[PDB]
């Protein structure tokens, strides 16, 4: 297979963490493209990141990608990671665009930009909390994990925008980060700059 | 704008042949659907609800039968909720279905040859704006009109909904 990603794009940080899953039932090659190159014969404007199969089919939802290579692994679909995706997709997504926007494009500081985010990351802090288990939707690392700290890390990167209060949120985001693939997918998505990775891409 | 999620759940529970019951409570400024199961967690969101209901209704297929398939499922789910229900259908609908007619070109379903819980969706998501396109824009858009078709005519899946009228010209 062919996993298209391309420099300082934050969705290309959870299907690198996660492209490790496949080891074993399929190959992950990666190629990195400029964010103006349209890989996908069907849709008209670029999208980054994107899978082609094996079977020639193309998975251009980052959260997709993820799910693939955790079910080649063996994972089972439950609904707690579900109600995870579908919230990151749809609710936190939206909120780290604008904070993110503000620190890159506009660079704002402090409150100016964990503002836009604060009540969605006291909500993941809170149902670490009131949860007994240190991960998202259960006792080991998974699939929800790996989206949600793909989604939060180009923020929380730097310690400054990690609330001290949350310590459910700090500690699980700890554990995550220093994961061998997490540490590596960082690295390749950011390189030198943290967060100004983003900006060709956050406009 | 877009069905309300109850309305849109409820549905989904004909359409799976669901009883039933199940009562749905909403949440924050969009009203996500909230469902409390019976002896079991809370489940937020549309499609994860709709994930649930269609295994309440032993109907576990309908999510993909293989890791490829399931995860094709999931892509078309979100792009139902992000694309189809979100900024980009209400700012530029004919580049969605540019893209989705493209996409149908060789396709029977959305994942292929399998009916899946994606081709339900996408259908009752997409009605409000195909049972207003013209008679040249159904010919334009060849592909998504045919897929459209097939799942409008598909057992229990059209429910209340219009019927939208196609006419092949070949």
């Amino acid at each position: 297979m062919r996993l298209f990603v391309s420099d300082g794009v934050p969705g290309c940080l959870p299907v690198l963490a996660a492209a490790g899953r496949a080891r074993g039932r399929a190959e992950v090659l990666i190629s990195t493209v400029g964010p103006q190159d349209c890989v996908v014969p069907f849709l008209t404007r670029p999208k980054v990141p994107v899978l082609q199969l094996d079977s020639g089919n193309y998975l251009f939802s980052t959260s997709a990608i993820c799910r693939y290579f955790f079910l080649l692994s063996g994972w089972e679909q439950d609904d707690l990671t579900n109600q995870w995706l579908e919230w990151e997709a749809t609710e936190l997504q939206p909120a780290l665009s604008a904070a993110l926007y503000y620190l890159v494009v506009q660079g704002k500081k402090g409150e100016d930009v964990l503002g836009s985010v604060r009540r969605a990351l006291t909500h993941i802090d809170h149902s670490l909390s009131r949860q007994n288990c240190p991960f998202l939707a259960g006792e080991t690392e998974s699939l929800a994990d790996i989206v949600l700290w793909g989604a939060l890390y180009p923020l929380l990167q730097d310690p400054a925008y990690l609330p001290e209060e949350l310590s459910a949120l700090h500690s699980w985001f700890q554990t995550l980060s220093t994961q061998e693939p997490c540490q590596r997918a960082a690295q390749t998505v950011l390189k030198q700059q943290g967060v100004l990775a983003l900006r060709p891409y956050l406009q | 704008g877009h069905m309300a999620a109850a309305a849109e759940l409820s549905l989904l529970e004909k359409s799976l042949g669901l009883s039933k019951g199940n009562k749905y409570s909403a949440q924050g400024e969009r009203q996500i659907p909230v469902l409390q199961t019976n002896d079991g967690p809370s489940l937020m969101g549309l499609t994860t609800i709709a994930a649930h209901l269609v295994k309440q209704a032993n109907k576990e297929y309908l999510l993909g039968s293989t890791a490829e398939e399931k995860a094709m499922v999931q892509q078309w789910l979100e792009y139902r909720v992000t694309q189809v229900d979100g900024h980009s259908s209400k700012n530029d609908i004919h580049t969605l279905l540019m893209d989705l007619n493209s996409y149908l070109e060789d396709k029977v379903y959305l994942t292929g040859y399998n009916f899946t819980l994606a081709d339900i969706l996408l259908y009752y998501g997409l009605h409000r704006f195909i049972v207003d396109l013209t008679v040249q824009e159904k010919e334009k858009y060849l592909n998504v009109s045919r897929w459209f078709c097939h799942i409008q005519h598909y057992p229990g899946i059209r429910q209340h909904l219009s019927s939208v009228v196609f006419i092949k010209n070949r």
